[PDB]
C-alpha cells in the first residue's frame, strides 16, 4: 500500500492515523478529547456548532476539526490562546438564548452543554437582552 | 421570513387545512412540466423554487398546505423538504394576502433617500401598517431588504396577482416622493397602469436626485455614452 | 404491494389499557402520556396529589387553577414569579404568539398563565 | 437557622419543582425526594421527607434552592415526646410554611440584599 | 507607466449600451460587436483562452477579487466520468450594488457570449445562470437573449459552427441574500435551502450534483469576450499593477447625481464622485462618511476619502475593501450609528442560521447597536461590542459573519467619539428622572 | 520526546509506585483477608472486575478505558442482596455491608491490579473485558465531501438538456 497510514503532529507529538481521517480523529488518536456538539460517530458530518475549532500551522483561521481532513505532516495545536478564546466565544454564543431551565430540565447532571460550559467556557455572562422563546412540539 | 408570516409551523384555518384542495390547470401544468425539463431526471428536485413560485401565482399570491403537498407529490420528494424550502425564502407567502402585494425597501441606501417618508405616506393613505391587508382586500403592505435598485432609491416593488400565472407582473417603481407613490396607488385602484421604472428619468443615467425624500431636484453635468456606439472590431488572433 | 397495517385490529389487554396515566390540558395536549414512578402503587394510588396530601384539603393545583390568565402586550414575556427578581424564580421567557384567553401559555416554574392579542389576532 | 419549612407563591402554588439540588448538597443525607409529573403537566414532588433527627441545621439546602422553596424558619421551640413526630413529610413542611409565611417573607426582604 | 488614473474615454468602455438607449434585439447587439468572431476565438483552444485571460490581470468582480484566469484553470483537463458545469452568479443582493441588474437588463448578449467563452475555457458541457428572484424583467430579457442565441445556432450542439457543445439555462431564486455565496448558491440550485457548505471540498472539485463546477459573477463573465477580442494588453493598460482593467461603479446616497457608470480602476473617490455624479449634496465639505464597496466593507471618514484611490490594493491598506465597488455617501445630517444599525438589522435578517456564531450573534450585535443609537449603554460596552465582533469574525462557516462584523468595526474605529458622546448626552435626559 | 500527562502530580505518583523493594511486595492467596480482620463469610461472595462503558446520554470519554493510563477506570462490584421498604416512612432498607464499598472507593489502573487485590483478599472474581469503540466511519459519509458526492443519485444524465 502507498503508505495507507499517514503521520500528523498533534501538539508536537507524532501520530499515525488511517487515510481519510479528519483532524478530530487525529486528536482522538493522540489522547485528546475535543469538545463537540454536532459531530457524531454514527451520523454524517455537519460542522455547524463550531465547538471543535483547533489551530493548524500556516492557517490564519481556526479550522473545524470534525470536517477538515488531515493531510500529511500536518501540525495541529489544541491549547493555544486563540483555541481557548474560540471555545469561550462559541460557548458564550451558545448560552445567550438558552433558557435558565437547569432545575426543571431532565438533562441536568448529565448534560453536555453544562459540563462543556464548566470546563471550556467562562464563568460569567454579559448578556442582558431578552431571549428567544419557542413553543413546544408534539411528537 | 417576511412580513405577514409570524409562524414557521402550520396553523389550521377553514381556508387552510389538509381538507383543502389544490390542482393545476392545463396551462399551468404545461408550465410546470416545462420547468422540470431544465434539470436532470435523477436531480428533478432542483426545480422546486420556480415551481413553487408558479404555484404561488396559481393559488392567488400565497402557498397553502394543499399546494405544498401537491408540489411535493409532483416532484417525488418528502413534504418536509418542501416545507423547509417554502419557509426558508422571503417571497413565499404562506398566509392569504391581497390582490396586489406592495413591498418597500428599507435598507440603508434607500433609508438615506427617505424611504421612511414613503412608508409614512403609504400608511397615511391606505390606512394600514407593514404586515397588514386593507379591509377591501386590495393591498398588502410589506417590507423588503435591498432590491438592487439603489441608484434609483427610494423605490417600491408591487406584485400583481389579479391575472394568475399568465398575467403576473412584478413591477419596480423608483425615484419616488410621497406624491408619486400616492399617484401610483390611486392609478392601480382606479384600474389604470402606472408607469414603470423611475418617475423622473429613464434608467440609471445621470440626472437629478430626490432631496430629503420630498422633492426631485434636477442637476446637469457630464454624461457618458452620449455619442455613436462602437463598431465591431477584433485583433489578429494569429502571430 | 406493501399493504397497509390495521392498527385498530391490534388487541390490548383491558387491565393495561384502562390504567394509562394521562393529563388534563395544562402544559400539554389533553390526553398524552403522564410520567409516573412506582410510589403509591402498593396503596393503590393513581393520582399525583393523593400521594402526599391526605383529606379534603385544598390542593396546590386547585389554587393555581383559580388565577385567571394575564393579558400581556408583546410577543415574549419574562416570568419571575415576583415583583422583585431576587425573590422569585430564574427568569423564564415564554412565547405568546398563537395564544388567547382560551389557550394561554403557562410558566414552567410558577404555573402562571399569559396570552397576548398582538400576533395579528 | 431553625425549623425547616416549604414555601408557596402568593397564588398558592408550591415553589418547589423537584430539582433535587437540596437533596444532593445535604451532607447528612437527611432529605428523601420522589417525583413525577402532575396531571396538568407540572413538575412537582410526590414525596419530600426531612429527617430532623439526621439534620445538622447547616442551611446548605437553603443555599442550594434556586426558587426559595425550602427555608430554615425562625422557629426553635419544637421539642416533641416521640421521635416519630420528628420525621417530617411534605404535608407538615407545607403546614409549617403556611404558618410562618409572613415572618419568613419579612426576614427575606432584608437578607436578599446580601445573598 | 501612467501615474494618474481616471477619465476613461467612451471608446474604451466595454458596456456601450449600459443605459438601454439603443436597440436591444440580437441585430442591435450583433451590429454593436457582440457575437463577433466567436467561432475563431473558440477554435484557438482552451489553453489559449486560459492564457489570454491570465495575462489580462482581471480579478473577480463578485466581491473577493480572485484572479479569473487562475480560477478558471482549476477545472480538470481530462475525463473521469462526470461532466463539468458553469454557474454564473446573478444574485446581486449586496446593499448598494446594482451593476448586474444593468448588465442583465441592457446587455444580455455580452453575458451569453461570455458564458459560452467561459464554458469552453473550463470544459463545461452545460451552464446555469442564477438570476435574482426579484429580477423578473431582467430574467425575461436574459431568456429572450438565450432564445435568440439558440435560434441562430450560437448555443447548443456545434455551437457557432465550432464543434463544441454548450447549453445555457436560467434558474432563479426566491429572495435570500445568502444565496449569493458560492456553495449556498449550489445548494439552492440543487433544490434545498441556501445554506453554504464547508470548504474543503471546493466547488471545482465537488460542486453541483457532485461534479466540477465554477461559480463566477455576471460582470466577470460579460467582460471576457471584449478582453479576448481587444487583447489582454489593452485591458491591463488601465489601473495600477495587479489592479488591471475597468470597473462599473454604483454611486448612491447623498449625491446630486446618483449613477451607475463605467470607469477606469484606481480612480480617486473624489474624482469619481465630483465628476460623473455631481459631487456630495451640499459640497464636499458636507461629507461625513463613505462606504466604498457595498455594505460588507468598513466605512471611511472624510480624511481617508480625500486622496484614496478606488482600487483593490488601496482600499485594503486604508482598512476597507473594494468589494463590489458600490459607493454609498452620507453627509453631515446623517446619524451614522442609525445607518450602521440598519445594516446590523439587515445582517440579522439575512443570516441563514446554520452555524452558532452568525445565527446567535447577529441578533446580539443588532440589540447592542439599537441600544447604542439611543445612548442607553455603558462606555465599556463599546469595547465589549468590538470583542463580540472579533468573536464572530473568522469563526463561522461562510463569510457573512465577517461581513456582519466589519461595518461595526469601521463604525467603532472611525466614530468612537460619536458613540461616546451619544452615551454621555443621553444621561441629560435619563438622569434627570433618577434624581 | 516524552510527554504523557507531564504537568501534574501524577508524575510523582507513577514513581513512588516503582520504588525498589516496595514494587515487589507479594502475598499468598487469601492471606490479606486473614489479616484484614473483617468477617470471613464476606469473602464467600462473588466479585466482578470490569471497566464501565460510556453513558449513552453524553459524548465525553473521560470515564472510559480510553484514558486508562491517565485515570483509574477498573471497578470491583458485588451482587445485590435483599432490600425492602420501611413500614413507617417508606425508605429503602438493607442489610448489605458491601452495598456501596466497591462502587465508591475501589478503583484500579489495570485489570491485573484489581485481580491481584481480589486474589490477596480471597474474593472469587469474574473479569469482563469492555467493548472496544470503532473509530472508522461508514463508506457513505466517510468524509464531509461525501455528503455532496455523486453517490446520492448517480452521475446526472444530460438528456433533458436543450438540443438533447
Ligand atoms: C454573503 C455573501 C453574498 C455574496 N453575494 C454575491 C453576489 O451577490 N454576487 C456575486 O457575484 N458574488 C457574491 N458573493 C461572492 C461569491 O461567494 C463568490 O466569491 C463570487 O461570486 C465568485 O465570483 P467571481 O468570479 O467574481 O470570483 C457573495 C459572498 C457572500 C459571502
Ligand atoms: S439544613 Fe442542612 S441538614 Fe437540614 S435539610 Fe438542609 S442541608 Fe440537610
Ligand atoms: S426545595 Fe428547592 S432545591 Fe429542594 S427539590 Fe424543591 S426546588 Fe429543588
Ligand atoms: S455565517 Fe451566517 S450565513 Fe454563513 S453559514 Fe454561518 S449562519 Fe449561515
Ligand atoms: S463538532 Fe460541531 S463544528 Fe465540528
Ligand atoms: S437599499 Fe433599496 S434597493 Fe438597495
Amino acid at each position: 500500500p502507498p503508505s495507507d497510514h499517514l503521520e500528523v503532529f498533534v501538539n508536537e507529538q507524532p501520530v499515525k492515523i488511517p487515510k481519510g481521517s479528519s483532524v478530530l480523529q487525529a486528536c482522538d488518536a493522540a489522547g485528546i478529547d475535543i469538545p463537540r456538539f454536532c459531530y457524531h460517530q454514527r451520523l454524517s458530518i455537519a460542522g455547524n456548532c463550531r465547538m471543535c475549532l483547533v489551530e493548524v500551522e500556516k492557517v490564519p483561521k481556526p479550522v473545524a476539526s470534525c470536517a477538515m481532513p488531515a493531510g500529511p505532516g500536518m501540525k495541529i495545536k489544541t491549547e493555544t490562546p486563540m483555541v481557548k478564546k474560540a471555545r469561550e466565544g462559541v460557548m458564550e454564543f451558545l448560552l445567550i438564548n438558552h433558557p435558565l431551565d437547569c432545575p426543571i430540565c431532565d438533562q441536568g447532571g448529565e448534560c453536555d452543554l453544562q459540563d462543556q460550559a464548566m470546563i471550556f467556557g467562562s464563568d460569567r455572562s454579559r448578556f442582558v437582552e431578552a431571549k428567544r422563546a419557542v413553543e413546544d412540539k408534539n411528537l | 421570513t417576511n412580513s405577514t408570516d409570524i409562524f414557521n409551523i402550520h396553523k389550521d384555518t377553514p381556508e387552510n387545512n389538509a381538507a383543502t384542495s389544490f390542482e393545476f390547470s392545463e396551462a399551468t401544468l404545461k408550465v410546470v412540466n416545462d420547468i422540470i425539463a431544465r434539470y436532470p431526471p435523477n436531480y428533478k428536485q432542483s426545480a422546486i423554487i420556480p415551481v413553487l413560485d408558479v404555484t404561488q401565482q396559481e393559488n392567488g399570491g400565497w402557498l397553502s398546505l394543499a399546494a405544498m403537498n401537491r408540489v411535493a407529490k409532483l416532484l417525488d420528494m418528502a413534504p418536509i423538504r418542501v416545507y423547509e424550502v417554502a419557509t426558508f425564502y422571503t417571497m413565499f407567502n404562506r398566509t392569504k394576502i391581497g390582490k396586489y402585494h406592495v413591498q418597500i425597501c428599507g435598507t440603508t441606501p434607500c433609508r438615506l433617500q427617505g424611504s421612511q417618508k414613503i412608508e409614512e405616506a403609504i400608511t397615511k393613505h391606505l390606512g394600514i401598517g407593514i404586515g397588514q391587508t386593507t379591509q377591501d382586500g386590495l393591498f398588502t403592505l410589506g417590507e423588503m431588504e435591498c432590491m438592487g435598485a439603489c441608484v434609483n432609491a427610494p423605490m417600491v416593488a408591487i406584485a400583481d396577482y389579479t391575472k394568475g400565472v399568465s398575467g403576473f407582473e412584478y413591477i419596480y417603481y423608483e425615484d419616488l416622493t410621497p406624491k408619486d407613490i400616492v399617484n401610483i396607488l390611486d392609478t392601480i385602484k382606479k384600474g389604470g397602469k402606472p408607469k414603470p421604472g423611475s418617475q423622473y428619468r429613464l434608467k440609471a443615467e445621470p440626472a437629478g436626485a430626490v432631496h430629503g425624500g420630498e422633492k426631485w431636484v434636477p442637476k446637469d453635468g457630464e454624461t457618458t455614452l452620449t455619442g455613436a456606439p462602437r463598431a465591431p472590431y477584433c485583433r489578429d488572433l494569429n502571430a | 404491494v406493501v399493504p397497509t397495517f390495521d392498527w385498530k385490529k391490534v388487541p390490548v389487554p383491558s387491565t393495561t389499557a384502562k390504567d394509562i396515566p394521562v393529563t388534563v390540558k395544562g402544559a400539554t395536549p389533553a390526553g398524552d402520556l403522564r410520567a409516573t414512578s412506582g410510589l403509591g402503587l402498593g396503596d393503590g394510588i393513581k393520582n399525583h396529589t393523593d400521594k402526599w396530601l391526605d383529606g379534603d384539603k385544598k390542593s396546590p393545583m386547585e389554587y393555581i387553577n383559580e388565577v385567571a390568565p394575564i393579558k400581556v402586550k408583546g410577543l415574549v414575556v419574562a416570568s419571575y414569579g415576583s415583583d422583585d427578581p431576587a425573590l422569585g424564580c430564574p427568569v423564564e421567557y415564554i412565547n405568546l404568539k398563537g395564544t388567547s384567553l382560551e389557550n394561554p401559555a403557562v410558566c414552567k416554574y410558577t404555573g402562571n398563565r399569559y396570552y397576548s392579542d398582538d400576533w395579528k389576532g | 437557622r431553625g425549623e425547616h419549612a416549604l414555601r408557596r407563591y402568593p397564588t398558592g402554588e408550591e415553589r418547589c419543582i423537584a430539582c433535587k439540588l437540596c437533596e444532593a448538597i445535604c451532607p447528612a443525607q437527611a432529605i428523601t425526594i420522589e417525583a413525577e409529573e402532575r396531571e396538568d403537566g407540572s413538575r412537582r414532588t410526590t414525596r419530600y421527607d426531612i429527617d430532623m433527627t439526621k439534620c445538622i441545621y447547616c442551611g446548605f439546602c437553603q443555599e442550594a434552592c434556586p426558587v426559595d422553596a425550602i427555608v430554615e424558619g425562625p422557629n426553635f421551640e419544637f421539642s416533641t415526646e416521640t421521635r416519630e413526630e420528628l420525621l417530617y413529610d411534605k404535608q407538615k413542611l407545607l403546614e409549617n410554611g403556611d404558618k410562618w409565611e409572613t415572618e419568613i417573607a419579612t426576614n427575606l426582604r432584608t437578607e436578599s440584599l446580601y445573598r | 507607466a501612467k501615474t494618474s488614473f481616471g477619465g476613461l474615454k467612451d471608446e474604451d468602455r466595454i458596456f456601450q449600451n449600459i443605459y438601454g438607449r439603443h436597440d436591444l434585439s440580437i441585430k442591435g447587439a450583433m451590429s454593436r460587436g457582440d457575437w463577433y468572431m466567436t467561432k475563431e476565438i473558440i477554435g484557438k483552444g482552451r489553453d489559449w483562452i486560459i492564457d489570454q485571460m491570465k495575462k489580462s490581470g482581471l480579478r473577480g468582480r463578485g466581491g473577493a477579487g480572485f484572479p479569473s484566469g487562475l480560477k478558471w484553470s482549476f477545472m480538470p483537463k481530462a475525463s473521469d466520468g462526470r461532466p463539468s458545469y458553469l454557474v454564473v452568479n446573478g444574485d446581486e443582493s449586496e446593499p448598494g450594488t446594482c451593476k448586474d441588474r444593468e448588465i442583465m437588463r441592457h446587455e444580455p448578449h455580452k453575458l451569453v457570449e461570455g458564458c459560452l467563452m467561459a464554458g469552453v475555457a473550463m470544459g463545461a458541457r452545460a451552464g446555469y445562470i442564477y438570476i435574482r428572484g426579484e429580477f423578473v424583467q431582467e430574467r425575461r430579457a436574459v431568456e429572450r437573449a438565450i432564445s435568440e442565441a439558440y435560434a441562430k445556432g450560437f448555443l447548443g450542439k456545434n455551437a457557432c459552427g465550432s464543434g463544441v457543445d454548450f447549453d445555457l439555462m436560467v434558474h432563479y431564486g426566491a429572495g435570500a441574500y445568502i444565496c449569493g455565496e458560492e456553495t449556498a448558491l449550489i445548494e439552492s440550485l440543487e433544490g434545498k435551502q441556501g445554506k453554504p457548505r464547508l470548504k474543503p471540498p471546493f466547488p471545482a472539485g465537488v460542486g453541483l450534483y457532485g461534479c466540477p463546477t465554477t461559480v463566477t459573477n455576471v460582470e466577470t463573465v460579460a467582460v471576457s469576450p471584449t478582453i479576448l477580442r481587444r487583447g489582454p494588453e489593452w485591458f491591463s493598460s488601465f489601473g495600477r499593477k495587479n489592479n488591471a482593467g475597468t470597473k462599473l461603479f454604483c454611486i448612491s446616497g447623498h449625491v446630486n447625481r446618483p449613477v451607475t457608470v463605467e470607469e477606469e480602476m484606481s480612480i480617486p473617490l473624489k474624482e469619481l464622485i465630483e465628476r460623473h455624479a455631481g459631487g456630495v449634496r451640499g459640497g464636499w465639505d458636507n461629507l461625513l462618511a463613505i462606504i466604498p464597496g457595498g455594505s460588507s466593507v468598513p466605512l471611511l471618514p472624510k480624511k481617508i476619502c480625500d486622496g484614496v484611490l478606488m482600487d483593490f490594493d488601496a482600499l485594503k491598506e486604508a482598512q476597507s475593501g473594494l468589494g463590489t465597488a458600490a459607493v454609498i455617501v452620507m453627509d453631515k445630517s446623517t446619524d451614522v450609528i442609525d445607518a450602521i444599525a440598519r445594516l446590523s438589522y439587515f445582517y440579522k435578517h439575512e443570516s441563514c442560521g446554520q452555524c452558532t456564531p452568525c445565527r446567535e450573534g447577529t441578533g446580539w450585535l443588532y440589540d447592542i447597536m439599537t441600544r447604542m443609537k439611543k445612548g442607553d449603554a455603558r462606555l465599556e460596552e463599546i469595547d465589549m461590542l468590538w470583542e463580540i465582533t472579533k468573536q464572530i469574525e473568522g469563526h463561522t462557516i461562510c463569510a457573512l459573519g465577517d461581513a456582519a462584523a466589519w461595518p461595526v468595526q469601521g463604525l467603532i474605529r472611525h466614530f468612537r467619539g460619536e458613540m461616546e458622546e451619544r452615551i454621555k448626552s443621553a444621561g441629560g435626559k435619563k438622569k434627570l428622572a433618577a434624581t | 520526546e516524552f510527554a504523557t500527562a507531564s504537568a501534574d502530580y501524577s508524575i510523582a505518583m507513577k514513581k513512588a509506585a516503582e520504588i525498589t523493594g516496595a514494587a515487589e511486595s507479594a502475598m499468598g492467596p487469601k492471606e490479606g483477608g486473614f489479616t484484614a480482620g473483617v468477617p470471613l463469610d464476606t469473602f464467600t461472595r462473588k466479585a466482578r472486575i470490569y471497566a464501565p462503558a460510556r453513558t449513552a446520554s453524553q459524548s465525553g470519554l473521560a470515564r472510559t478505558v480510553d484514558f486508562a493510563t491517565t485515570t483509574p477506570a477498573w471497578k470491583i462490584e458485588f451482587e445485590p442482596t435483599a432490600k425492602w421498604q420501611n413500614p413507617l416512612m417508606g425508605w429503602t432498607s438493607s442489610a448489605d455491608p458491601l452495598e456501596n464499598v466497591g462502587r465508591s472507593a475501589l478503583v484500579f489502573y489495570t485489570k491485573e491490579e484489581a485481580m491481584r487485590f481480589c486474589e490477596k483478599l480471597g474474593w472469587e472474581y469474574e473479569v469482563t473485558e469492555p467493548n472496544k469503540r470503532r473509530t472508522q466511519r461508514t463508506k457513505r459519509y466517510m468524509q464531509y465531501g461525501d455528503n455532496f458526492g455523486t453517490k446520492r443519485a448517480g452521475v446526472p444524465d444530460l438528456s433533458t438538456l436543450p438540443s438533447n
